[PDB]
RNA sequence: AAUAAAGG
C-alpha cells in the first residue's frame, strides 16, 4: 500500500482513447475538401473505425464533442476530494488539485498515474494557466498564491488574501491578474512583481467567483450577495461598471466567452444564465434542467456554442446556446458533487472532478454502439 | 523593422465549381457560364470541327463566388447573373454589349453585426435560389436571416430580411432549401432538422429531420407555412425539386431515396442496408441496388427522369415509375456510365451533359437513348490540374545542346493533381524550349520569307541581306541556289505566294516581279516618287507603300499582274498599313478583302475592296483606347489576323513606341459602316530594351497563331477553344527573324534567327501540351498521389500514392481481429493501401518494378528529399528519400509508426537501370507525423516530441530531442534552425548546437492559429516566416529580440499580412533573374493556381502603395467588390501590395496613366519602370 | 527550395547574429529555474555576465549518467542536477526491475538491463 | 536520485 515504484508488477494493455488517427485523417480530408459540405458521411457502423475526424473536421455539427461515453476513473491511494483539474496547455497530461494539496498527475493517452507532488498546505481551490503557456498559478485555502512552472517547480509563493481564495484569472497579455477571496474582495495583482494593484470593495460577502476578460479590461465577479451577486471592475480604475441582479442564491461560477460577447453563470437556483455582456437589462436564455445546484461550467474550447456543466447530484449536462432543452447528459457521473471540469485542448476528452474523491474520464461515442 | 513584398498570380486556377446554362450574351442562343473561385468562363458550344466548346468571354472578380444563379427579368434582351461572395454579398451583373464586358446592375450588403446574434465565426455559407418564374429569389445568410428579393413585373425592389427562426416551427440547423415548381405564389421549401444528432448518437435520438413548405406573399410580406413532415431519417442531405407535371420534392439521405408531395404519404426507399436500428421510417428496400448518396449530384434530364451522379463516379438514371395521374408509385435505378469525380452538373441542349469537377478535368458527355438505357461517351474535357496537394521542382531530361552552357538553370514543376480515381502528375513549365534540329552560321543577313514552291511543303528560303539577298534551295538538304530567276542584286522587301501557292512575288525597292519557280513569269518595275518600304499580300491583292506616303494596289487576272491605283485621297501621310483577307463572318456591313490603313494625324481607316470604300475609322488610334470606336505616339507596325477554329477570331496586333497593344474583334449593331468594334486584351510583353516583328504562322505544330519577335519573344496561340494563349521564349536570346518551315528534317516546324547571326532550325518539342495557361503534360496515376520528390542524383520521382479496397476486419486490443460479417446488402467501409514508385521524366512512365508496398493499415505521413550526412561523397552529404509512417489502426489503438529511408540506385537493366535501395525501414516508439534534415541529421517528429537523429553505418541513433505541442505536421530548416508548424497552435521556431548537442526553442507565437504550411520569406540578410492559415491568409512573423513586444525575444511579431483568397499547402523557392539576395517565393494553391511572394524595398513600396490606393479608389471594379476588403484578414498589418490590381495601370490608356501619375505627383516612366522589372525578375519556369 | 537551386550560404542573416550574440535577453525574474535554452557561450568562454541568473543553460560540471526526470520533462534541479540532460542511451541507468528479479516487463525498455 | 511497475 505504499506504492513506490517498486513492486513489479505485470503488464497491462490499458485503455486507450488516442488522436494521432483522427488527426491524421483529418490533415489527409483537408486536401481534397473544401469545408463540411464535401465530406462523405460517416456510418453508424462497426467498421467506419477510420472515418472519424476530430472537433475540427466538422463545425457543422458540435454534437460530436457530447462526450458521454465513460473512459477511465483515476482515484489516488490515500483518497481526498478533487476540488480542480486541469489540463496542461499541449494536452500532454492532466493535473489534478485535491484537499490535501497535493498535485497528482495523470497522463493524457492511457490515462495514468505518473507522478505526486506536495504543493500546498491547504485545499487547493484555484488552478490555471497564462495565456502564453509557461506559467502555471495555484492557490489554497486560508492562503497563498503559488508560482509553478511547466516542470512543476515553484518559483514564487506569496501570502494573497488572508482568507480563502476562490479563484483566479489572467490577463490577455498574462502580466496582471485577479484573486476573489473568502474575504468578499476582489484583488488585482501584478505579476513580475507581487505588488498588489487594487483592491475592490464592493461585494456583501464571500466573493466565490472571478474572471477577467478576454480582450477588454473588465473583471467580473460573483458572490454570496443577494444584493451584489454579479459585479463588474475596471483593472486600472477600479470602479464599479455595473450590477447584475440574476441569481438569488450564491452565484457559484461566472464564464466569459472567447469570442468576448458572452457570460455564462451558473447559482443554486438550479439555474445556469447566458448574458450578452453589452446589454446587461435582460436575460440571453436560461439553462434550466437540473434537480439539484448547478456547481461548474465549462465552454467547449473548439466549438463556441457548446458548453457542458455539472451540478451538486452528480449529473453532468451538455447544453448548446441557441438550442432550447438540454443538448446531452450523464444522469449519475458522480456520487457526490462535481466541482471542476475540463476539456481537453483539442476538444474530444472531458474530465469532470467531484466530491466522491475520483476524477472520471468522458469522451465521444462511437458509430454504430448498442 | 518589416518586409515588403508584392503579391502575384503566376497562374490561374482551375478548378470549375459552379456551372450553369443561360442566355448569357441575348436571347438567340443559350451558352454555358461556369465558374470557380474568382473566375467566370462563358463558353460557346460549337457542333464543328466533333463537339468542342469555345471560350467566349472570360472575367474574374476580386471575391471568391460562394453561389451562382441566373434570372430573366422583366425588360431585359439577356438574363442576369446573381452571384454571391463572403458572409453577404448579393451581386446582380450583366453583359455589356457595347463595350463587350460585364456591368454590375446591383449590389446588396447584409453585413450587419445584429443579423449575427452573436456568434463571431460564419461556417454558414450564403445560397441564392431563384423561383422557376422568375419572381423574386432568395438568399440563406448567416445560416438564420433568409434575404428576400423580388423582382419588377428598374426590375428591383426592397429586398427584406426574415428570421426563419421566428416562424411558427421554429427552424434550426437548415439543411437545404429550393423552389417548387408549380404554385400560384413563391414557395421556399425548406429542409432542416431541429433537434440534431450524430452517426454516433443515432442509438440515443434519430428521425430528426423536417421540411416546410414557407409561401413567401412578397406583396405584403407575408409568408405562412402550408404543410411539414417531420421524423424523417436523421442524414437527409439533399433536396430536388421535381418539375411538372409530376411536382413534388425527392430528398436524398445517406441510405435512401425519399418522393415528397402535397396528400402524399412519403414514398421512401431503402438503397442499401444500413437502415438497420437507425431509422424508424417506413423504408422499403430497393431490390438490385446497393449504393449510398451522400456527396452525390443530380440532375433532371426529363419531366420523369434524372441523372445522379454518386460520390466515388458512377453515373446512375433513376426513372420516376408513375400511375395514371403522375403519383409516383416505385422507382428504378440503371447503372449507365462511369465517369469524373464532379462537382456540378447541368444539362446543355438535349443530348449532352457538363459534368464540372474541380477533382479533374470537367467534361462534356453525350447520352442517346438504348423503361431506357442511355450510353454515354465524353465528348470534351477542361484542363485541371489541382488541388495542388505538394510541388517538387525537378529539371527536364533533353535540352538543345545550343541552350546549354548558360547561366540561368532549366527547371520544371511536378505537381500531384487531382484526387482518387483522377489523381495524376501535372508537369508544368512556362517558356518553349525548341528542339534545335540543325543550326547554320549566316552572318549579314537580317531577314528572311518561306515560300512554298512546288503537298504544302516549303521550297525556296529566300533570305535577305544588306545589298543583295540569297536564296536557298530547301526541298531535301539545305543548298544555295544560285543563278536563277529570282532577283539576287539588290535587297528583298517581301516574298510570299499568291494563287494557292502556284506563284511567288518577289518584291525589291525597284518593282515587283512573278514567279512560277525558279523561273520569272513577269516584272513590274514600280517608281512614283519614293522608294518601296511596304508590301502586304493577301491573295489576290497586293498592295505596296512607299518610303514616303503613297499607295498602290495589284491583283492576279487571268496571267500576270494588273496596276490600279487606289482613289485614297487625303491630307495625311500614311505610316502603316495591312491587309487582311476574312474567312470568317464577322467583318460585313465567304471571303472578302479588307485593308487596315493608319495616318499620320492619330486616325486609323478600315476600307473594303476592290472599291476602297470607307466603312470603318478611330480618331485617336495611337492612345491605346480600350474599346475602339466608330468615328461619324510613333505607331510603328500592325496586322491584322485571324485564328481559332477555322478562322474564326480576329485579332489586331499593334507595335507602337516601346508597347504592344492588342484588340480582339468582337460585333457591335452610323449607317453602311464596319458592324465592329476592338476590345483592348491584357498581357504582360515588354518591348524595352523597316522589317516586320510580328509573324504570322498556321500549323507550326498544329496550331494556328502569331510570333512577336524583339526583346522579349513570344507566342500567341490559339485553337479550337478561342483561348488565347501568351507562351515566353527566352531560352536563347531576343529572337529577331522568324519564318514557319516545313521539311523532311523539321516536319512542321520553324526556323528563326537570334543576334548573333545564326539560323537554327528546329521544331517543337511533342510531349507537352500548349493549349492551357501553360505548357503542361497530365500523367494520370488511375489512384491518389500524396507526395512527390525529386530524387536528384538519380533524376527520377520517387511518388508516396495510395487506392482504396473493401474492408474486412476490425482490430481490437493480443489484436485480434474481429472480422465484419453483415447481410448481401452491406456496403463495406473503404480502406487505403500504400505504394512508393518511380516515375522517369523520360517517359514519363512509372519504372516497372521498383515499387515499396508498405504494411497493411500503414499511412505514409510524409516524405521528402533530405541531404543528409555520408562519408561517400564529396560534400559530405547525400540526398534519400525519407517517409514516416503510422499505422493508424483504430481511436483505440496505441498509433505507432515508422521510419523509411530508401535510395535510388543505379542497375544494369532501358527503365529497369533505377531500383530502390531500402537502406532503413524500422518501428518507432510513437507516430511519426513529419521529418526534415538540419546540416546532414534527420530530423523526425515522433508523437509530441522533436527527435534529432543520426545514421551511422545505415542505424539511426539519437542526439537531441525536445518537447513540443500537440501535433507537429510540417517542418522546414534553414541553416542550423528550424521551424515547426502545429494543427492548432501557430508555429515556433527551434535550433541545434552540433557542440552541445541540444535542441532548443528560440522562440514561438503563443497566439492560437490552424496552420496549413510554412517557408522563408528571404531577403538580404533578413528572413522571416511565411505562415498560410486555415482561413485563406499568409502571414510574415520575424524574430525581433529588441522589439519590446517581442519580450526576450521569446515572441514571433506578425510583420506582415495578405489574404490570398485560397488555400496553399506547398511552397518553394528560387533566385531572382537591387536584387542581390532576395528569394523568390512560390507556392501552389489547392485550387490549381499558382503564385508568388517577391521582397521589395521600402522606396518602391511607398510609391506602389500610393498607385495602389488611386487605382482602387478612382477605377470600377466586376460586380463592385472592391480590393482592398478583398485583400484584408479573417492587427492587420498589410505590408504586402496586390500586383494582380497594380497591372491594371498598364491596362489604362496613356491620356488616363498620365491623369494618374499626375493625381499621386510621379511620372508614368518611373510608374512602368517599377511595375516591369517586377515582371522581369520573375520570368521563371 | 533545394540547396542547389537556392542555396542561403553565402548570406549571413539578422538571426544567426542576433543569435550568437545574445541579444535580446533579460535576466531571469525568480530564482532556481532552464531545459529548452541555448547553452550559453559566453559561460563557456569564460565570459557570463548574467551571473548565475544567465536566461540561458549552464554547463558548469561533467555528468555521467542521463537524468531519470528530464527524460519526462519533470526535472527542478535544472542547470545544477547531478545527472545529463543529454540524450544519449549508452549513458542511461540500469534497469532495477532487472538488475535485482530478472525479469523486466518492459518490451521497450529504454533502461540498460545487462 | 524526488513514486519507473500506481490493475493494490
Ligand atoms: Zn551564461
Ligand atoms: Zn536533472
Ligand atoms: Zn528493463
Amino acid at each position: 500500500l505504499t506504492f513506490d515504484g517498486k513492486r513489479m508488477r505485470k503488464a497491462v494493455n490499458r485503455k486507450t482513447i488516442d488522436y494521432n488517427p483522427s488527426v491524421i485523417k483529418y490533415l489527409e480530408n483537408r486536401i481534397w475538401q473544401r469545408d463540411q459540405r464535401d465530406m462523405r458521411a460517416i456510418q453508424p457502423d462497426a467498421g467506419y473505425y477510420n472515418d472519424l475526424v476530430p472537433p475540427i473536421g466538422m463545425l457543422n455539427n458540435p454534437m460530436n464533442a457530447v462526450t458521454t461515453k465513460f473512459v477511465r476513473t483515476s482515484t489516488n491511494k490515500v483518497k481526498c476530494p478533487v476540488f480542480v483539474v486541469r489540463w496542461t496547455p499541449e494536452g500532454r497530461r492532466l493535473v489534478t488539485g485535491a484537499s490535501s494539496g497535493e498535485f497528482t498527475l495523470w497522463n493524457g493517452l492511457t490515462f495514468n498515474f505518473e507522478t505526486i507532488l506536495q504543493a500546498h498546505d491547504s485545499p487547493v481551490r484555484a488552478m490555471t494557466w497564462s495565456h502564453n503557456d509557461m506559467w502555471m498559478l495555484t492557490a489554497d485555502h486560508g492562503g497563498y498564491v503559488k508560482y509553478w512552472q511547466s516542470n512543476m517547480n515553484n518559483v514564487k509563493m506569496f501570502q494573497a488574501h488572508k482568507e480563502a481564495i476562490r479563484e483566479a484569472s489572467f490577463s490577455p497579455t498574462d502580466n496582471k491578474f485577479a484573486t476573489c477571496s473568502d474575504d468578499g474582495t476582489v484583488r488585482i495583482w501584478d505579476f513580475l512583481r507581487c505588488h498588489e494593484e487594487r483592491i475592490l470593495r464592493g461585494h456583501g460577502a464571500d466573493v466565490k467567483c472571478v474572471d477577467w476578460h478576454p480582450t477588454k479590461g473588465l473583471v467580473v465577479s460573483g458572490s454570496k450577495d443577494s444584493q451584489q451577486p454579479i459585479k463588474f471592475w475596471d483593472p486600472k480604475t477600479g470602479q464599479s461598471l455595473a450590477t447584475l441582479h440574476a441569481h438569488k442564491n450564491t452565484v457559484m461560477e461566472v464564464k466569459l466567452n472567447l469570442n468576448g460577447n458572452w457570460l455564462l453563470t451558473a447559482s443554486r437556483d438550479h439555474l445556469c444564465k447566458l448574458f450578452d455582456i453589452r446589454n446587461l437589462k435582460e436575460e440571453l436564455q436560461v439553462f434550466r434542467g437540473h434537480k439539484k445546484e448547478a456547481t461548474a461550467v465549462a465552454w467547449h474550447p473548439v466549438h463556441e456554442g457548446l458548453f457542458a456543466s455539472g451540478g451538486s447530484d452528480g449529473s453532468l449536462l451538455f447544453w448548446h446556446v441557441g438550442v432550447e432543452k438540454e443538448v446531452g447528459g450523464m444522469e449519475m457521473a458522480h456520487e457526490g458533487m462535481i466541482w471542476s471540469l475540463a476539456w481537453h485542448p483539442l476538444g474530444h476528452i472531458l474530465c469532470s472532478g467531484s466530491n466522491d474523491h475520483t476524477s472520471k474520464f468522458w469522451t465521444r461515442n462511437r458509430p454504430g454502439d448498442k | 523593422n518589416a518586409m515588403y513584398a508584392v503579391y502575384k498570380q503566376a497562374h490561374p486556377p482551375t478548378g470549375l465549381e459552379f456551372s450553369m446554362y443561360c442566355n448569357f450574351f441575348n436571347n438567340s442562343e443559350r451558352n454555358l457560364v461556369v465558374a470557380g473561385t474568382s473566375q467566370l468562363y462563358v463558353y460557346r458550344l460549337n457542333r464543328d470541327a466533333r463537339e468542342k466548346l469555345e471560350l467566349a468571354a472570360s472575367f474574374s472578380f476580386f471575391g471568391n463566388v460562394m453561389s451562382m444563379a441566373s434570372v430573366q427579368l422583366a425588360g431585359a434582351k439577356r438574363d442576369a447573373l446573381l452571384l454571391s461572395f463572403k458572409d453577404a454579398k448579393l451581386s446582380v451583373v450583366e453583359y455589356d454589349p457595347g463595350t463587350h464586358d460585364l456591368k454590375t446592375l446591383s449590389l446588396h450588403y447584409f453585413e450587419e453585426p445584429e443579423l449575427r446574434d452573436g456568434f463571431v465565426q460564419n461556417v454558414h455559407t450564403p445560397r441564392v435560389r431563384v423561383d422557376p418564374d422568375g419572381r423574386c429569389a432568395a438568399m440563406l445568410v448567416y445560416g438564420t436571416r433568409l434575404v428576400v428579393l423580388p423582382f419588377r413585373r428598374s426590375s428591383f425592389l426592397p429586398s427584406y430580411i426574415i428570421d426563419v427562426r421566428a416562424l411558427d416551427e421554429k427552424l434550426l440547423n437548415i439543411i437545404d432549401l429550393q423552389f417548387l415548381h408549380g404554385y400560384y405564389e413563391p414557395t421556399l421549401l425548406i429542409l432542416f432538422e431541429p433537434n440534431q444528432t450524430w452517426p454516433g448518437r443515432v442509438a440515443v435520438r434519430q428521425d430528426t429531420c423536417s421540411i416546410v413548405a414557407i409561401s413567401l406573399n412578397i406583396t405584403q410580406k407575408v409568408h405562412p407555412v402550408i404543410w411539414s413532415l417531420t421524423s424523417l431519417p436523421f442524414d437527409c442531405t439533399q433536396a430536388l425539386a421535381v418539375p411538372k407535371p409530376i411536382g413534388g420534392v425527392v430528398v436524398f439521405a445517406v441510405n435512401s431515396l425519399l418522393y415528397l408531395n402535397q396528400s402524399v404519404p412519403p414514398y421512401g426507399v431503402a438503397l442499401n442496408s444500413l437502415t438497420t436500428g437507425t431509422t424508424a421510417f417506413p423504408l422499403r428496400t430497393q431490390e438490385g441496388v446497393r449504393i449510398t448518396l451522400d456527396c452525390a449530384q443530380a440532375t433532371f434530364i426529363s419531366y420523369d427522369k434524372m441523372v445522379i451522379s454518386l460520390k466515388g463516379g458512377e453515373i446512375y438514371v433513376l426513372t420516376l415509375i408513375t400511375d395514371g395521374m403522375r403519383s409516383v408509385r416505385a422507382f428504378h435505378f440503371d447503372k449507365a456510365a462511369a465517369s469524373v469525380l464532379t462537382t456540378s452538373m447541368v444539362t446543355m441542349e438535349p443530348g449532352y451533359l457538363f459534368l464540372g469537377s474541380r477533382l479533374g478535368n470537367s467534361l462534356l458527355l453525350k447520352y442517346t437513348e438504348k423503361l431506357a438505357t442511355y450510353s454515354f461517351e465524353v465528348c470534351d474535357s477542361i484542363l485541371n490540374i489541382g488541388p495542388c496537394a505538394n510541388a517538387a521542382v525537378g529539371e527536364p531530361a533533353f535540352l538543345s545542346e545550343e541552350f546549354q552552357n548558360s547561366p540561368e538553370p532549366d527547371l520544371e514543376i511536378v505537381v500531384c493533381s487531382g484526387h482518387g480515381k483522377n489523381g495524376a502528375l501535372s508537369v508544368l513549365q512556362k517558356s518553349i524550349r525548341p528542339q534545335v534540329v540543325t543550326t547554320f552560321e549566316l552572318p549579314g543577313c537580317y531577314d528572311m520569307w518561306t515560300v512554298i514552291a512546288p503537298g504544302r511543303r516549303h521550297g525556296f528560303l529566300i533570305l535577305s541581306r544588306e545589298d543583295s539577298t540569297m536564296i536557298l534551295q530547301t526541298g531535301q538538304e539545305i543548298m544555295e541556289l544560285d543563278t536563277s530567276g529570282f532577283a539576287t542584286q539588290g535587297p528583298t522587301v517581301f516574298a510570299g505566294n499568291i494563287g494557292d501557292n502556284r506563284y511567288i512575288v518577289q518584291v525589291s525597292p525597284l518593282g515587283i516581279r512573278l514567279l512560277e519557280g525558279v523561273n520569272q513569269l513577269h516584272f513590274i518595275p514600280v517608281d512614283l516618287g519614293a522608294p518601296i518600304v511596304q508590301c502586304a499580300v493577301a491573295d489576290p491583292y497586293v498592295v505596296i507603300m512607299s518610303a514616303e506616303g503613297h499607295v498602290t494596289m495589284f491583283l492576279l487576272k487571268s496571267h500576270r499582274l494588273a496596276l490600279h491605283k487606289p482613289p485614297l485621297h487625303h491630307q495625311s501621310k500614311v505610316i502603316t498599313l495591312c491587309l487582311y483577307r476574312d474567312l470568317s463572318g464577322m467583318f460585313t456591313t465567304e471571303p472578302t478583302h479588307w485593308c487596315l490603313l493608319v495616318r499620320e494625324n492619330g486616325t486609323m481607316e478600315i476600307y473594303q475592296l476592290p472599291d476602297w470604300r470607307l466603312v470603318f475609322l478611330v480618331k485617336n488610334f495611337p492612345v491605346g483606347q480600350r474599346v475602339l470606336v466608330d468615328s461619324s505616339p510613333l505607331v510603328k507596325e500592325v496586322l491584322l489576323v485571324a485564328l481559332g477554329s477555322r478562322q474564326s477570331r480576329p485579332y489586331l496586333l499593334v507595335h507602337v513606341d516601346q508597347e504592344l497593344l492588342i484588340y480582339e474583334a468582337f460585333p457591335h449593331d452610323g449607317q453602311g459602316n464596319l458592324k465592329v468594334r476592338f476590345k483592348k486584351v491584357p498581357h504582360n510583353i515588354n518591348f524595352r530594351e523597316r522589317v516586320a516583328r510580328f509573324r504570322y504562322f498556321e500549323d507550326i505544330y498544329g496550331y494556328s497563331g502569331v510570333f512577336i519577335c524583339g526583346p522579349s519573344p513570344h507566342w500567341l496561340l490559339v485553337t479550337g477553344r478561342g483561348a488565347l494563349r501568351l507562351h515566353p521564349m527566352a531560352i536563347d536570346g531576343p529572337v529577331d527573324s522568324f519564318a514557319p518551315f516545313h521539311n523532311v528534317n523539321c516536319p512542321r516546324g520553324f526556323l528563326y534567327f537570334n543576334r548573333q547571326g545564326e539560323l537554327r532550325i528546329s521544331v517543337l518539342p511533342a510531349y507537352l501540351s500548349y493549349d492551357a495557361p501553360w505548357p503542361v503534360r497530365k500523367i494520370p496515376l488511375r489512384c491518389t498521389a500524396h507526395y512527390v520528390a525529386y530524387h536528384v542524383e538519380s533524376k527520377v520521382y520517387a511518388v508516396a500514392t495510395s487506392t482504396n479496397t473493401p474492408c474486412a476486419r476490425i482490430p481490437r486490443m493480443e489484436k485480434e481481429f474481429e472480422t465484419i460479417e453483415r447481410d448481401e446488402r452491406y456496403i463495406h467501409p473503404q480502406q487505403e493501401a500504400f505504394s512508393i514508385q518511380l516515375i522517369s521524366p523520360v517517359s514519363w512512365e512509372a519504372i516497372p518494378n521498383a515499387r515499396i508496398e508498405l504494411q497493411e493499415w500503414e499511412h505514409v505521413t510524409c516524405m521528402k528529399t533530405v541531404s543528409l550526412r555520408s562519408e561517400e561523397t564529396v560534400s559530405g552529404l547525400k540526398g534519400y528519400v525519407a517517409a514516416g509512417t503510422c499505422l493508424m489502426q483504430g481511436e483505440e489503438v496505441t498509433c505507432r509508426g515508422r521510419i523509411l529511408i530508401m535510395d535510388v540506385i543505379e542497375v544494369v537493366p532501358p527503365l529497369t537501370k533505377n531500383k530502390f535501395k531500402v537502406l532503413y525501414e524500422k518501428e518507432q516508439k510513437g507516430p511519426v507525423t513529419a521529418l526534415c534534415h538540419c546540416n546532414g541529421h534527420l530530423v523526425s517528429a515522433i508523437g509530441q516530441k522533436i527527435f534529432l537523429w543520426s545514421l551511422r553505418a545505415s542505424e539511426l541513433t539519437g542526439m537531441a530531442f525536445i518537447d513540443t505541442q500537440l501535433y507537429i505536421h510540417q517542418m522546414i530548416s534553414v541553416k542550423n534552425f528550424i521551424l515547426a508548424a502545429d494543427v492548432m497552435k501557430s508555429i515556433s521556431l527551434l535550433r541545434y548546437q552540433e557542440e552541445s548537442k541540444t535542441l532548443s526553442l528560440v522562440s514561438r507565437d503563443a497566439k492560437p492559429l490552424e496552420v496549413y504550411s510554412v517557408d522563408f520569406m528571404v531577403d538580404n540578410a533578413q528572413l522571416g516566416f511565411l505562415v498560410s492559415d486555415r482561413d485563406r491568409n499568409l502571414m510574415v512573423y520575424m524574430y525581433l529580440p529588441e522589439a519590446k513586444e517581442s519580450f526576450g525575444g521569446m515572441r514571433l511579431l506578425r510583420r506582415a499580412d495578405f489574404h490570398v483568397g485560397a488555400h496553399v499547402n506547398t511552397f518553394w523557392r528560387t533566385p531572382c533573374r537591387v536584387w542581390e539576395n532576395k528569394h523568390i517565393t512560390w507556392f501552389a494553391t489547392l485550387d490549381g493556381g499558382i503564385g508568388l511572394l517577391l521582397p521589395m524595398q521600402e522606396k518602391t513600396y511607398r510609391r506602389l502603395l500610393m498607385l495602389q490606393n488611386a487605382l482602387t479608389t478612382m477605377l470600377p471594379h466586376h460586380a463592385g467588390l472592391n480590393p482592398r476588403a478583398f485583400r484584408m484578414l479573417h492587427n492587420a498589418v498589410r505590408n504586402v501590395l496586390d500586383g494582380e490590381l497594380l497591372n491594371r495601370y498598364l491596362y489604362l490608356s496613356t491620356m488616363e496613366r498620365s491623369e494618374l501619375a499626375k493625381k499621386i505627383g510621379t511620372t508614368p516612366d518611373i510608374i512602368l519602370d517599377d511595375l516591369l522589372e517586377t515582371d522581369r525578375v520573375t520570368a521563371h519556369f | 527550395m533545394q540547396e542547389i537551386i537556392a542555396s542561403v550560404d553565402h548570406i549571413k542573416f539578422d538571426l544567426e547574429i542576433a543569435v550568437e550574440q545574445q541579444l535580446g535577453a533579460q535576466p531571469l525574474p525568480f530564482p532556481g529555474m532552464k531545459s529548452g535554452a541555448a547553452v550559453c557561450e559566453f559561460f563557456l568562454k569564460a565570459a557570463c555576465g548574467k551571473g548565475g541568473m544567465c536566461p540561458f543553460r549552464h554547463i558548469s560540471g561533467e555528468k555521467t549518467v542521463v537524468c531519470k526526470h528530464w527524460l519526462r520533462g519533470l526535472c527542478k534541479k535544472g542547470d545544477q542536477c547531478e545527472f545529463l540532460h543529454e540524450y544519449d542511451m549508452t549513458k542511461m541507468p540500469e534497469c532495477y526491475f532487472y538488475s535485482k528479479f530478472g525479469e523486466c516487463s518492459n518490451k521497450e525498455c529504454p533502461f540498460l538491463h545487462i
